């Protein structure tokens, strides 16, 4: 027994030791890899920001942001916040919106899309708008920095069947 | 801003109260009564109002104050006590020489005039400071000394001015803390929301046992410093005996008493007995009140301050706790707060589920007890901290079916319950040794096999006797002790013998009133060792009743065991236990012949 | 010290807008500023006046429960005038030795008292810290109550009892031999040896009414009583504030004039049926057994007005008789008095059958406190012990009773036929008492010991060793 | 007891240079698919499904 | 092909500022696009903390949304609640067996989110009762009192009943240490080649035990097949009903979608029923029986009925759901549901645990109904079935002789009721009673059984076979 107390200890820190190591092995493993998705993730946020500063293109894009938010809101008055180097672009393409609004959705036309003044925050906002209903009260966020984070849980399993394809299912 | 637009009891339904969140403070009245939202419907807001509502009439102004019902933590509050809604009961005597606590009385939960010496601590001037961080050291009492004062948990920053080594009132600028621009200007005192737990760094497991000094709740079902358990807070004994021994001598750093429910003429009964039990604590003889809040709150007293009278109590225990301090906070009845809570769901309107109390009453209690952790403080430095709740379930007419018992069961770790045949006996305690439990027995086996290694083995053959002898008893109450094997006999009365010597404890006189962790353990010894040397005597040819009659001397020794003054201490009191044992194996080794 | 403060008059506001009523509330619209709780002098068509008290004011209605019932009131012509403040009974110390209506109308021929003081019914919660554990015992006389459930003065206690059982009988010999165990002097002055009781029959039969005033006239307490009477023929909401009223009168005795005051609460079982129907007719949630879910604080109001004060040489000993319904301690009622009270006396049917009076029930009575009037330097010695002896051997034999009805004599050791003999001689000679017996505690305790000599010395163990052997052999 | 501990160290040394050789496959993968998965992420940020909600 | 390319969809989510009233755990909105029934929200308090909520009914533009981790806090003004577009969804993958997940999804360990597979819906679906074939081998347990004489077969859902203080929690760790079919205890060929796994589900467990099984699955090996939902007792009550769903659609994918078998363990449902009853009472319904909502017997079965074997797919998912008796009485709503839909019942008795026995199982009562589909040649011995036969038939035996024992004396006993002192003796102190961490294999378990059955002389062992004792009784 006085070999047998100390010895049985032996053997059963060994073992939790063991698996121990093991967990964190495994943790690890998964660890890397999810930093990896992460970096993947950060190039793709940084492409993001680079793209929306190509205005020549963007302007498309923009435009068809702010239409599919007023269109899910589907309210006839609604509030869109921009950061300040698209409130022109915004302006110029209200009556483009307007119109595409009124056929994208049978609705009528738009009644009246209103620029706010409260700017988006241009440091971490790299592109979009946040629209909003006329009391500003129901909001959609459509900023390209949400629309990524938004996608990056609604699309991680088509991520991973990119990158490493069907394992074991 | 606001306006009262409804009156029915403690429920005051306010309007145009639109942006107040729910609980939150919101004075009513002109005598600026203290009441929280529990129900907001666009601008109103169902407002439990915490005093005697009369008096209340439309139009009456409701001003929000924006913050959840708080606790004054801080120096100044170790000795006092508190009403439910931490009312310093004291100062209001005091403040208003009257005898009635007047309706909307502010008086400030921590004395302000009094000036506490206090030193710097660590941090300094442009050193970044995080929530918990400990950054002075207040001297409280000869027994609290250097109550370690600490930053609030939530706020951080880098410090920009602390005050040098000094006294100072409660509301003096110690501490000038700046984050991002704005500097938070920190005082001695910091309030917090009794409904959300105080955080910690990191929840331990709870190892080292709650010395509470009944013999068997310490050796049959022991409790763990950091724990949780279930007084059966019956009168006379249980309730009554471990409350006071757990104040006195169960090495807790810090206590607090909060009575939810509890009869007027109880804490009558508590405040004229805390103050006087300084009797036999360590140190140098100081009353234990320097080391202990109390939390009074009588029945009479309105609904939600029951219901928050157990907040209040477990978030000073919190703080306590982060502090390092082994507090143990001894919610007594806290079946009057599941009371509180069925009538206050009552008032509000929804719709109960078991025997009229609220469904949320077992998340309730979840909440209120896992607050109960041994935890490392949040800050630095790294100080462990453990509050263990201690809380009474009065039984009411029932034994175990009121839903609050059994919601509560699931969730103490430690539950000693109620015997009603051993209170109608008058053996006191009388706690009930087969349907108690502590899920505690195993994690303490890291402490047992350091000091007393073959602890956990009699406490098993101590119950292994006890249930055995309990099947053997209710056969022989119905057909009769003619029958029984000699084995069976000395079951039975080792049994007795045990149910009448070790589990029974007066509690009251000079000896036994606190039964030490050794003398428990000897004792089990002492007993256990009776009955193997009892039954090996009979595994031979000694018939047992010769052999009782022979050894009559040995059982009285063995039974008078309990008389031993734990006070000579342990070098002397163990040799007395070793003659004993000795003396009654060579006794029994003579008879066997 | 001058109350000259009152010398204004405020112009009270007469509504004609009753709304409509349903049972024992009215409920009334177009108020300006409602108060919560201040109460309402309501005229019938008939001329004559209701006084109601506001229940919930909301908006611009206030449900008004009725007292004196809402039968005869109507809507077209019930006029509701406010009373801005909330019911405050005319309080003086020459309301002592007169009977008082329900609603604090004295139905003695004398005229309205004539009140030094308006004190609110409700009170006012005593601040605990100003609390003083009430310590001095009382020897109530019973020796099933003294010896065993020792009221002390300051205490609330009260006597559970069944429907039919004199539970009257035994609260008028509680009235008729108060007095503490070792009073300040012999004398009548000085040593103020006599409770001025403040009895508040609430929901009783004349009859109980008939009793208690003759009893309190033979005894001589009529003197020093105020009698709140309000009978079965009286209406059933009065008997909310009943018990306030008589508490408040209570309060301003003792607290404020340093009288020593005992309040017996008759029939608090009708106080929680009348509770019931206003918060039934409310549409309240229900408690337990359809009674209002908040009845613990509206009786923890009632009963939480009890016990001494630092300061004042006052006291307020209560002894509310429940008529628990239907026999059962769980029943809400005696459940949710069990919890606030400090003890109970348990006056039980069983024995009553079997003719004992008074028939008290040891194990189900306690007293809370009963632990600290007790012992050395308040009463024998040895009354502690012997109380917990005298509990313990009653509870073994009543066991014992039991397995014999259901297992025959043979399987009763010898210390269950001890206990049964004993049992016999304890509910024959012990419980049992004259309605004028005045058992003192010391003889009440000269007869315990001379009951538990039955048992062997070896066998009484639960008494301390030292006072076996002192008081055991003394014979 | 000391071969335990001696073993315990060996092994966590060796479950490194076993996790090693996963993870550079891990990083060999996203260096290959990063310049496809992040077009691909881009793409369907910047295209949006302009659609009024059904139940219109 | 994969067909999980419609993920890369983005899906902008509305964030309504229109909380207009609070109540309770539900917070009401207004002027709601569309609100989906349930669907999850992140609902944004004032200071900008994130507190995840559930649609819990919906009125036209009005969703009634059910908000976790309390209440406090949400005002009616500066509130933002977002609308996730789908229900509450538990991301899968087949690397998740080694983390410990928190009650509502996230991994509460130091792992990162997992890199789902699939998002499969909590609630998944009911199991077409055509795919289903009957539970065939066995599951092993490890524990000596549960694998040889109360088996459990590959899709059985077993409970294991229990006292409320009794260590069935710590019985819990142990199958899931210890479990694993008898595939590699059958040395015939190789046992891993169709892997097995385990899906822990704690629900209601106080820290002072969730602790207790993160360490004690970390330290041993058995983290690598485990996937831990923790949720704690203070967790949300909402996450307490949400994790046996997700524990059960975590073992139905492991099950059905890979290969892998799977005994998910559902500790302490009696608090999921406890939170049930939380979530019943929150919709404002009337309590059925007991104080359960009258669909305890539905949401009981949505989650047991999700196991068992499947034609076509080589997994199978086996249920331990274990329960906390909630007063020791069959009779009460949750065992007698369990009962009712499970297939048998594993008994943990507080008068073995009062014995210092370990497990506590208390053999007479429990039975396993389809036992004898996993006992047989194929899987385990040839013996088993008449060696459980055997070993209850002399337990019974002994616990009544020993029931006799105090009333016809042990000398007149007949040798058999002798011989069955001795053996139930030995059977509870070396059979039943296994060492907290000691993993018997059902080949030496019933090895034991054996070494104890040969007490008897082979014509006392009538229930065994003799074709089985001529070979197994000697040896």
């Amino acid at each position: 027994g006085n070999f047998k107390s100390k010895l049985k200890k032996a053997m059963l820190s060994q073992q939790i030791t063991k698996s121990t190591i093991a967990n964190k092995m495994r943790l690890k493993v998964l660890s890397a890899r999810e930093q990896s998705l992460d970096g993947i993730f950060e190039e793709t946020k940084e492409k993001l920001s680079g793209i929306a500063n190509n205005r020549d293109e963007y302007k498309p894009i923009l435009q068809s942001l702010i239409v599919e938010a007023l269109l899910k809101l589907l309210e006839p008055k609604a509030i869109v916040k921009a950061l300040e180097r698209d409130v022109d672009l915004i302006e110029s393409m209200k009556d483009d919106i307007m119109r595409e609004y009124g056929e994208k959705a049978q609705r009528a036309p738009l009644e009246e899309i209103v620029i706010s003044n409260d700017y988006l925050n241009k440091d971490l906002v790299s592109g979009g708008v946040v629209v909003s209903n006329a009391s500003d009260k129901i909001e959609i966020n459509n900023t390209l920095e949400e629309r990524l984070k938004l996608l990056s849980e609604e699309a991680l399993p088509a991520i991973r069947l990119e990158l490493y394809g069907p394992s074991k299912t | 801003y606001g306006a009262i637009y409804s009156v029915s009891g403690p429920v005051v339904i306010a309007e145009n109260m639109i942006g107040c969140a729910m609980y939150e403070l919101v004075k009513v009245g002109h005598d600026n009564l203290v009441g929280e939202v529990i129900r907001i419907d666009g601008d109103k807001a169902t407002i439990q109002v915490y005093e005697e509502t009369a008096g209340l009439t439309v139009g009456d102004p409701v001003l929000r104050t924006g913050k959840p019902l708080s606790v004054e933590l801080g120096p100044g509050l170790m000795e006092t006590i508190y009403d439910g809604i931490q009312r310093p009961l004291k100062a209001i005597k005091e403040e208003s020489q009257s005898i009635y606590i007047p309706r909307g009385i502010d008086t400030p939960a921590l004395d302000r005039t009094i000036k506490w010496q206090f030193t710097p601590g660590k941090f300094q001037v442009g050193d970044h400071i995080s929530g918990g961080d400990i950054y002075g050291s207040v001297f409280e009492n000869s027994l609290i000394s250097s109550h370690k004062i600490l930053l609030p948990p939530r706020s951080r920053g880098t410090i920009t001015w602390i005050a040098p080594a000094g006294e100072y009132t409660l509301d003096e600028k110690i501490l000038e803390v700046e984050f991002d621009g704005k500097k938070s200007d920190f005082t001695l005192y910091h309030t917090w929301p009794v409904r959300v737990p105080r955080p910690v760094t990191e929840k331990l497991s709870a190892d080292y046992p709650l010395l509470t000094g009944q013999r068997v709740l310490d050796a049959l079902f022991p409790c763990v410093q950091g724990g949780t358990t279930c007084i059966p807070g019956a009168f006379g004994c249980g309730k009554t005996v471990i409350s006071q021994s757990l104040s006195k001598y169960s090495n807790s750093d810090a206590i607090i008493y909060v009575g939810c429910g509890e009869r007027g003429n109880e804490m009558a009964e508590v405040l004229m007995e805390f103050p006087e039990l300084y009797t036999e604590m360590s140190g140098t003889k100081e009353p234990i009140m320097k080391r202990t809040t109390l939390v009074a709150n009588t029945s009479n007293m309105p609904v939600a301050a029951r219901e928050a009278s157990i907040y209040t109590g477990i978030t000073l225990a919190e703080y306590f706790r982060d502090q390092g301090k082994n507090v143990s906070m001894i919610a007594d009845s806290s079946s009057r707060w599941a009371e509180a809570l069925r009538e206050i769901s009552g008032r509000l309107g929804e719709m109960p589920a078991d025997q009229g109390f609220p469904a949320y009453l077992g998340a309730k209690l979840a909440s209120f007890y896992e607050r109960a952790g041994k935890a490392v403080a949040l800050g630095s430095p790294d100080r462990t901290g453990s509050v263990s709740i201690v809380a009474a379930v009065s039984p009411a007419g029932g034994d175990f079916s009121d839903p609050v018992t059994t919601a509560t069961l699931g969730i103490t770790q430690v539950f000693w319950g109620l015997d009603k045949k051993l209170a109608q006996r008058k053996h006191f305690p009388s706690i009930n040794t087969s349907v108690s439990y502590s899920k505690y027995t195993n994690v303490l086996n890291k402490f047992y096999d350091s000091n007393y290694p073959e602890f956990p083995v009699l406490r098993d053959r101590m119950k292994e006797i006890l249930s055995n002898a309990e099947e053997l008893e209710q056969v022989v109450q119905l057909v009769g002790k003619s029958a029984l094997s000699d084995s069976d006999k000395i079951t039975l009365d080792v049994a007795t013998l045990i149910k009448e010597d070790f589990l029974q404890q007066n509690g009251y006189s000079t000896y036994d009133a606190f039964c030490p962790i050794w003398k428990t353990f000897d004792m089990m010894r002492a007993f256990i060792s009776y009955h193997d040397e009892a039954q090996k005597a009979v595994a031979n040819g000694a018939n047992w009743s010769k052999l009782a009659d022979s050894t009559g001397d040995v059982k009285h020794a063995v039974s008078s065991s309990k008389f031993f003054e734990p006070s000579r201490g342990e070098k002397e009191v163990h040799g007395e236990f070793e003659k004993l044992l000795s003396t009654m194996q060579e006794r029994f080794a003579e008879s066997t012949d | 010290k001058a109350v000259e403060q009152g010398f204004n008059v405020k112009p009270r506001l007469n509504y004609n807008t009753v709304s409509g009523v349903n049972g024992p509330l009215v409920i009334l619209e177009k108020v300006k500023f409602p108060r919560y709780n201040e109460i309402v002098n309501l005229t019938l068509p008939d001329g004559t006046v209701r006084q109601g008290q506001v229940l919930e004011i909301r908006g611009d209605r206030a449900i008004v429960q009725v007292f004196e019932g809402t039968s005869g009131i109507d809507v077209k012509k019930t006029t509701v005038e406010f009373t801005g403040e909330s019911l405050r009974i005319p309080v003086s110390e020459d309301m002592l030795g007169r009977i008082f209506d329900g609603s604090g109308r004295p139905i003695d021929n004398g005229p309205k008292v004539f009140a030094e003081d308006y004190l609110d019914i409700n009170g006012s919660p005593i601040n605990p810290y100003a609390r003083i554990y009430p310590e001095e015992m009382i020897s109530t006389g019973v020796s099933a109550i003294d010896t065993m459930n020792s009221i002390a003065r300051g205490q609330k206690i009260p006597i559970f009892s069944a429907s039919g059982l004199p539970h009257n009988e035994i609260a008028a010999q509680i009235c008729r031999q108060a007095g503490l165990v070792r009073p300040t002097k012999d004398v009548h002055d000085g040593h103020e040896e006599n409770f001025s009781i403040v009895f508040a029959a609430m929901g009783v039969n004349l009859e109980t009414a008939r009793f208690f005033k003759q009893d309190f006239e033979e005894n001589g307490s009529l003197e020093r009583t105020s009698l709140f009477l309000n009978l079965a023929n009286d209406p059933t909401i009065e008997r909310i504030i009943t018990p306030r009223l008589a508490l408040t009168t209570a309060e301003y005795l003792a607290y404020q004039t340093e009288r020593h005051v005992l309040t017996i609460l008759t029939d608090m079982s009708s106080y929680a049926d009348a509770l019931r129907e206003v918060s039934a007719a409310r549409e309240e949630v229900p408690g337990r057994r359809g009674y209002p879910g908040y009845m613990y604080t509206d009786l923890s109001t009632i009963y939480e007005r009890a016990g001494r004060v630092e300061g004042r040489n006052g006291s307020i000993t209560q002894i509310p008789i429940l008529t628990m319904p239907n026999d059962d301690i769980t029943h809400p009622i005696p459940d949710l008095t069990g919890y606030i009270t400090e003890g109970q006396i348990f006056v039980d049917r069983q024995l009553h059958n079997k003719g004992i009076y008074p028939p008290i029930n040891v194990l189900p009575s306690l007293s809370r406190l009963m632990k600290s009037a007790i012992g050395e330097g308040m009463t024998r010695k040895d009354h502690g012990d012997v109380s917990n002896q005298l509990y313990a051997k009653y509870a073994i034999g009543k066991d014992a009773a039991a397995m014999k009805a259901v297992v025959g004599e043979e399987a009763l050791s010898i210390e269950d036929k001890l206990s049964l003999e004993f049992l016999e001689k304890f509910e024959k000679t012990f419980i049992t008492q004259g309605a004028y017996e005045d058992r003192t505690v010391f003889e009440s305790l000269d007869q315990a010991w001379s009951l538990l000599r039955i048992y062997p010395k070896e066998m009484l163990n639960r008494i301390s060793p030292k006072i076996l052997d002192e008081f055991y052999d003394r014979a | 007891e000391q071969k335990n501990a001696g073993g315990v160290g060996e092994l966590e040394k060796k479950a490194e240079a076993g996790v090693q050789g996963e993870l550079a496959e891990i990083k060999k993968i996203a260096e290959k698919k990063k310049d496809d998965v992040v077009k691909i992420l881009i793409e369907t940020v910047i295209k949006p499904s302009a659609e009024v909600h059904i139940n219109a």
